[PDB]
């Protein structure tokens, strides 16, 4: 028969692309008045009724780990904060010489030599007088010189002090595609994060998604519906990071009990630092906790979860951090504005051979100069937060690493990871991509154009 | 007994529906290319990054309209044409085509020859203007 | 909306005669019927679809019939492996009535 | 062959909750509706419940069920649930699902439509109870 | 507002006639109150409620419009 | 003995061949206009002066379409009209116009005519709008 081709314009095609999606956030953040990056800097109002449209027939192919969301959302996330902290205060004239001393007022022995009493000559709103101050610094921000100390940051770089009326907190962001484009999401629910998924839906927006900034261990994210979910590029590849996704959140409570007080130095013309003033009370150290039995629940399931893949008879030792600096051997987090560092050694230190409210405890230090990113000379200087912090969190996943295991196969390692926050968004992420549409078709037909 | 969808399928909801069924929403999808899913941007890296995409959504919508108007299809969600079509591409009998496969699908198959095809409307769209304007100079 | 009855409520018939069993709508539904077989004590299955279409897997031992609002189920030879509740169903809204049922029984 | 297999019935007090899962092989769960069917003791067969095939964007309830009743498939697990709750003493019967001859979502000038033709195949029962 | 004319099967032009009558729910003024005793200011305020209706009419007699002459064509 | 060339002309290939012949390459041209000839910016000097050109440039675009489309020839690339020529514009013959001619010779002599000849088209345009309502309403 007689067939001629016909140009269809709107057709449900599109191919795998890259693009620059935008940024959404609820009213709430507008209500609160605290200046939050996002919702100051880049994001809009969210839509009251987000559409989601489920479609019937399709099976997408989906890969977490060639995703360009997640570095859009690194980059985002990484310019937010700088564009928040050029108009703070920078701390150049605290790059000066310390006169410091112990604080033995009522510590206890595992918080000696933690806290030092520093006195030091600093710059007034006169350029002509200089006044004599002391502060209390930690351990971890300063460095002999030689009594004679100087901070952590001055060989490298001035710090700049983060705002007070500035908020870090996480807001749930919602990631948005423009004209053109469309995020389609995968709804299995023992999705792996690579492969075919064949219960498939597009959706204007991603769901609610907290930058939540940490290492060691996911915070306040998204848990899996049915079970424990083992994710990795190749987990055969012991150079590969594990993501693993919880079913049931782990409560942990962090808490610093030293009541601090903040005092505010006037280092120049509408220029204030605020340094810690005084410790009400004795000193203890800061610290985290989480119930034993539930954290063994959830490493036995983890365990068994691992075993699918490294066999049902392999013994699975759960070991500490083997090295590196404070932000990757430790899981350091944000509490109430306190930057903690946390040994999680108490957390792996099992082992596994495939045959209540002891409230495991896990000491934590604190630093007020904060270098994110894993970046070099973009220091950041943390002012203290007055009164007795306490923050709850849920753990919901982890980043694992692999130990090289010698080709023995007896036995298999796990040892806490991260570092790159990449791995935090892919633990949230894994279940978009982004899709160009490609809207003409062309197919045969029995119509013909006149003449 | 029939079951009815509360609302018409909405953006992309007949990406896995029979081609024949899809013509149907184009509409949709059309708007989708040039306004999104149905307030100022502030100086800046995250400002100027969404003006670009603006831009070039509007550049690639713009650049698809004129390649249905130099086809001769402007204005038009359905257009018909006078290039016949070569059992090459594709010899799968129309039913087949319009009752049991997908416009993914289709691409699939047939995204080899989508530029010989692009070709050959110009060509025919070219030469329908060239008579035109001979055929009617004659009146 | 629509009500379904099956008659008569019981029928005693001899091992090979005709078994007729009326089914009477309120509103016409003229093609959505369906004949359904309960074994007494066992799960239901189905015979015909549609009023005239026999279902796949099973022996041109029952007929049907009817239209609009009247439905007729004709049985063949009424062997012993015959007895059981037979049930008369519309699928032509979304309320899927079914029928009260009529009970089958052979002489005795 | 198509077989149905209905199990998670038990004993509920009334103003309980309950749940039904019926298990389906031996053909594509995905591309037929499902029903959820009552027999009353010792009475007649009351359709309760069905819900589309796919991805189940459609479901229709009994009156006499409606608002307290719902319908839910899993077709990774080739699960149908029923979600009892509010239980009343009539409720008490032998509950079984059954596949529909047809069911699966369908474009029809744009829309989302699914035509029903009934029952073919039945599972072999489940029953549930309310005492108090 | 181009892409809506398109749709409306009216691109290119400035007064472009449909298919889809007009219902005297929306206004029943005869042409000659409308035409010659009122300004678009005016007919905007009186008929704002129903523009949505009409626009949605406008699509579906376009579309139809299209589905036709392929069909009508192919026969052809 | 015929030589024939590499390639199809290409962008301005045409700019120095005669009128008729230069018509079998508006194509070129028209898709350059939008598209260039056939990845993202940073902000800054540089980035902000790319983009406000590539947004004149789409404004520019589309008030030439604009125009085409003001005329009753949008969707063509040679559009006839209704509008008689004035031998004051130019009192050449066709032969000479369309075989002895360049486009930029041709627009150098009627430049000063090009405003009111757009007037005309204008009008004209719109008489035929109004004239098929009258004539149409009649139906
Ligand atoms: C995982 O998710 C959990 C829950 O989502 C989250 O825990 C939450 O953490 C946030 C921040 O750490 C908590 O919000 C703070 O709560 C304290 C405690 O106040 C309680 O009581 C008041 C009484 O009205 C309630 O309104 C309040 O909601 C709490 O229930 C507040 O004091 C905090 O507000 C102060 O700090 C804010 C930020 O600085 C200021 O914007 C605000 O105006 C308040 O100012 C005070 O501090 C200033 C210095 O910072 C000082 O200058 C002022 O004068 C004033 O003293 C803040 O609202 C929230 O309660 C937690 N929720 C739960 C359930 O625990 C985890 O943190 C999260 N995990 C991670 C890693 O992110
Ligand atoms: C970090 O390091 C800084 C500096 O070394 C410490 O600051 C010092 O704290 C001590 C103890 O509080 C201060 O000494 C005390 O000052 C009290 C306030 O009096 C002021 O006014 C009087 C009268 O003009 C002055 O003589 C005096 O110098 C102060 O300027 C005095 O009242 C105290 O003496 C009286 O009370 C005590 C306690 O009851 C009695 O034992 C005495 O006999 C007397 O009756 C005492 O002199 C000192 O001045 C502070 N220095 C500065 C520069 O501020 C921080 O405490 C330290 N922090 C930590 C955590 O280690
Ligand atoms: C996920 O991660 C796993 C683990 O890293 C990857 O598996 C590795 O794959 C590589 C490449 O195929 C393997 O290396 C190759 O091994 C071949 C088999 O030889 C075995 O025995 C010899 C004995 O001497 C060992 O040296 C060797 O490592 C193997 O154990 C070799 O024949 C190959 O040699 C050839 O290729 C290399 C590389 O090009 C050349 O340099 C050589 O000259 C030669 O031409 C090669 O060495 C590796 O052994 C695998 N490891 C394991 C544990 O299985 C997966 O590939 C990865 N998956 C994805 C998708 O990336
Ligand atoms: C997901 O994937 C499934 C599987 O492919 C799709 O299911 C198909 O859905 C289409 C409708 O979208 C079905 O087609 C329709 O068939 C109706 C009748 O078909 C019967 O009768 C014909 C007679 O020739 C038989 O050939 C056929 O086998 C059936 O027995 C038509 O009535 C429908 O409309 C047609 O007729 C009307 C006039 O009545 C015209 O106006 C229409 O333009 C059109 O010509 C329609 O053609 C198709 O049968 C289904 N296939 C299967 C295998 O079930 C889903 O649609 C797809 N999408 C979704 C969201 O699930
Ligand atoms: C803040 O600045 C003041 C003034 O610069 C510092 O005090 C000064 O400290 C120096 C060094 O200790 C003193 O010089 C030394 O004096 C001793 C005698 O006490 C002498 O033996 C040494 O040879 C040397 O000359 C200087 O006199 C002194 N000036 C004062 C007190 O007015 C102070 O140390 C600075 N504070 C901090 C925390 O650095
Ligand atoms: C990791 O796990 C190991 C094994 O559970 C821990 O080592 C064990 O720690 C307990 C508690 O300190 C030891 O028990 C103690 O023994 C001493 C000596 O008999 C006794 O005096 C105490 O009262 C207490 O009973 C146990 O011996 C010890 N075992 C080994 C092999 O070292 C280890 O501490 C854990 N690490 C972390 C960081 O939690
Ligand atoms: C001041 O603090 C420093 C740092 O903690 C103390 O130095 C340590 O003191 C202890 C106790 O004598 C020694 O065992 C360590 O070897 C010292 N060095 C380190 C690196 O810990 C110092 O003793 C403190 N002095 C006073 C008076 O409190
Ligand atoms: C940590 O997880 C618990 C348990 O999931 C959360 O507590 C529940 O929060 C939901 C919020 O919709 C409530 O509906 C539940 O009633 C809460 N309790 C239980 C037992 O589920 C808690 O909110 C989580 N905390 C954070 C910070 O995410
Ligand atoms: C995630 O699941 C996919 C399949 O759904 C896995 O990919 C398969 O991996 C096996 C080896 O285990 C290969 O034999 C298959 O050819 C792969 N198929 C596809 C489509 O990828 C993938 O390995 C899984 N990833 C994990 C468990 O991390
Ligand atoms: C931390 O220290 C401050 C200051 O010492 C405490 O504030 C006092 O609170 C009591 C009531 O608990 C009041 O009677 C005092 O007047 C307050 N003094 C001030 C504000 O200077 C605060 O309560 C302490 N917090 C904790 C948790 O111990
Ligand atoms: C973390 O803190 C919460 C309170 O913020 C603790 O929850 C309390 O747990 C005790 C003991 O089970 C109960 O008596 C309280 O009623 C709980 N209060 C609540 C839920 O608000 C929780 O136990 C802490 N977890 C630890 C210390 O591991
Ligand atoms: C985290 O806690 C563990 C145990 O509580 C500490 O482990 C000790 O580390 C020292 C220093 O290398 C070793 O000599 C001891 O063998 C360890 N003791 C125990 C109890 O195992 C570990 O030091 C802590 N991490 C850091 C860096 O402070
Ligand atoms: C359909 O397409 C094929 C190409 O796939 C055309 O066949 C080509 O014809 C040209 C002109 O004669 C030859 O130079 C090529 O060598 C041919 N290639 C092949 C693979 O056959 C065919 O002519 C087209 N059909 C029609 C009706 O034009
Ligand atoms: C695909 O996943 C969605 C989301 O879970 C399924 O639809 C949901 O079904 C469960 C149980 O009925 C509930 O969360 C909601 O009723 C549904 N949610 C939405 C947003 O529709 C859907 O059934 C799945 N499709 C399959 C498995 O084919
Ligand atoms: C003119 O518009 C009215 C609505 O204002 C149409 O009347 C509606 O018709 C539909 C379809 O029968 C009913 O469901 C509505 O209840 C009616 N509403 C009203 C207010 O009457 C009327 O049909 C339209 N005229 C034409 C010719 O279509
Ligand atoms: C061709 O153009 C000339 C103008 O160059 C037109 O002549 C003008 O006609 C108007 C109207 O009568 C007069 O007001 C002008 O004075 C005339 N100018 C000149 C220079 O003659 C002429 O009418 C046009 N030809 C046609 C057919 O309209
Ligand atoms: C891990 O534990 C060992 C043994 O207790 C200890 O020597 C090592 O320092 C620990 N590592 C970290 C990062 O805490």
């Amino acid at each position: 028969e007689n067939l001629w081709v016909t140009v269809y314009y709107g057709v449900p095609v599109w191919k795998d692309a890259e693009t620059t999606l935008f940024c959404a956030s609820d009213a709430k953040a507008y209500e609160t008045e605290k200046h939050n990056v996002w919702a100051t800097h880049a994001c809009v109002p969210t839509d009251p009724n987000p559409q989601e449209i489920h479609l019937e027939n399709v099976t997408e192919e989906f890969n977490m780990w060639k995703n360009n969301m997640v570095e859009q959302m690194h980059t985002d996330i990484i310019s937010l904060w700088d564009q928040s902290l050029k108009p703070c205060v920078k701390l150049t004239p605290l790059c000066v010489t310390l006169q410091c001393t112990n604080v033995t007022n009522n510590i206890t022995d595992d918080m000696r030599g933690e806290l030092k009493n520093c006195s030091f000559n600093m710059t007034t709103e006169l350029r002509d007088k200089k006044q004599k101050v002391y502060s209390l610094f930690y351990r971890l921000d300063v460095v002999q010189i030689n009594k004679e100390y100087r901070l952590i940051n001055c060989n490298t770089s001035a710090c700049t002090q983060i705002c007070p009326k500035v908020s870090f907190e996480p807001i749930p962001i919602h990631y948005c595609a423009p004209a053109g484009f469309a995020i389609l999401k995968c709804k299995d629910k023992k999705f792996n994060g690579t492969g075919p998924c064949k219960n498939v839906s597009t959706v204007q927006c991603t769901h609610g998604i907290k930058p939540v900034v940490s290492t060691q261990l996911l915070l306040n994210g998204s848990l899996a519906e049915e079970e424990v979910m083992i994710r990795s590029e190749n987990i055969t590849n012991n150079a590969k990071n594990i993501i693993v996704q919880f079913n049931t959140p782990v409560q942990i409570n962090c808490t610093r009990p030293n009541n601090m007080t903040r005092k505010s130095i006037r280092i120049g013309p509408g220029q204030a630092f605020y340094a810690l003033g005084d410790i009400i009370g004795d000193i203890r150290q800061p610290h985290c906790t989480v119930s034993k039995a539930t954290w063994n629940e959830t490493l036995g399931k983890v365990v068994k979860q691992l075993r699918k893949h490294f066999g049902n008879n392999t013994i699975i030792f759960f070991a500490n951090s083997s090295g590196g600096d404070l932000e990757v051997t430790t899981h350091s987090f944000n509490c109430g504005g306190e930057f903690f560092y946390c040994n999680t050694s108490g957390l792996f230190n099992s082992t596994w051979i495939s045959n209540s409210n002891d409230s495991i405890t896990l000491p934590c230090r604190i630093k007020q100069i904060i270098n994110m990113w894993q970046r070099v000379g973009q220091c950041m200087y943390a002012p203290p937060i007055q009164g007795v912090i306490r923050c709850v969190s849920n753990i919901t996943g982890l980043i694992l690493t692999r130990d090289g295991g010698s080709t023995n196969s007896t036995t298999e390692t796990f040892r806490p990871g991260g570092g790159d926050m990449r791995d935090n968004w892919r633990s949230e992420l894994y279940k978009y991509k982004v899709v160009k549409i490609e809207p003409l078709g062309v197919a045969p037909t029995r119509c013909k154009r006149r003449v | 007994a029939v079951g009815i969808g509360e609302v018409f399928l909405g953006f992309l909801g007949a990406a896995g529906s029979t081609m024949g069924a899809a013509s149907n929403t184009l509409t949709v999808q059309a708007r989708q290319l040039l306004s999104g899913i149905v307030h100022l941007l502030k100086l800046g890296v995250w400002g100027f990054k969404q003006l670009q995409a603006r831009v070039l959504a509007v550049e690639r919508y713009l650049e698809v309209q004129q390649l249905l108007g130099i086809w001769g299809c402007s204005g038009k969600l359905i257009c018909c044409t006078n290039v016949p079509w070569n059992s090459s591409w594709s010899n799968r009998n129309l039913s087949e085509i319009w009752d049991n496969m997908t416009w993914l699908q289709w691409d699939k198959e047939i995204g080899n020859y989508t530029q010989i095809i692009y070709g050959l409307l110009e060509e025919s769209q070219f030469q329908q203007e060239i008579n035109e304007q001979d055929l009617l100079a004659l009146d | 909306a629509i009500r379904m009855t099956q008659s008569p409520s019981s029928l005693s018939a001899s091992v090979g005669d005709r078994v007729t069993i009326t089914c009477q709508a309120s509103q016409d539904i003229k093609k959505s019927l369906n004949w359904y077989r309960q074994k007494p004590g066992k799960a239901p299955e189905l015979l015909i679809h549609d009023a005239s279409i026999l279902q796949t897997g099973v022996p041109s031992a029952f007929t049907a019939s009817g239209s609009g609002t009247h439905f007729s189920f004709v049985i063949n030879k009424l062997q012993p492996e015959d007895v059981g509740t037979y049930f008369c169903q519309e699928y032509e809204n979304l309320q899927f009535t079914f029928g009260p049922g009529t009970k089958v029984e052979i002489k005795r | 062959q198509v077989q149905l297999v209905e199990s998670g019935g038990g004993v509920v007090q009334p103003g309980g909750s309950l749940r039904l899962s019926c298990a389906a092989s031996g053909f594509a769960f995905k591309d037929f509706g499902m029903h959820w069917v009552r027999q009353a003791p010792g009475k007649g067969l009351e359709w309760v419940a069905v819900i589309g095939g796919g991805h189940g964007q459609h479901q229709s309830y009994s009156e006499s069920v409606k608002g307290r009743f719902a319908i839910t498939r899993d077709n990774e697990k080739n699960k149908l649930y029923l979600h009892m709750d509010r239980l009343r003493t009539e409720d008490t019967a032998v509950y079984y699902c059954a596949k529909d001859r047809l069911g699966r979502p369908w474009n029809i000038g744009g829309r989302l439509v699914y035509y029903y033709y009934g029952m073919d195949v039945w599972g072999q029962g489940t029953t549930v109870t309310v005492s108090s």
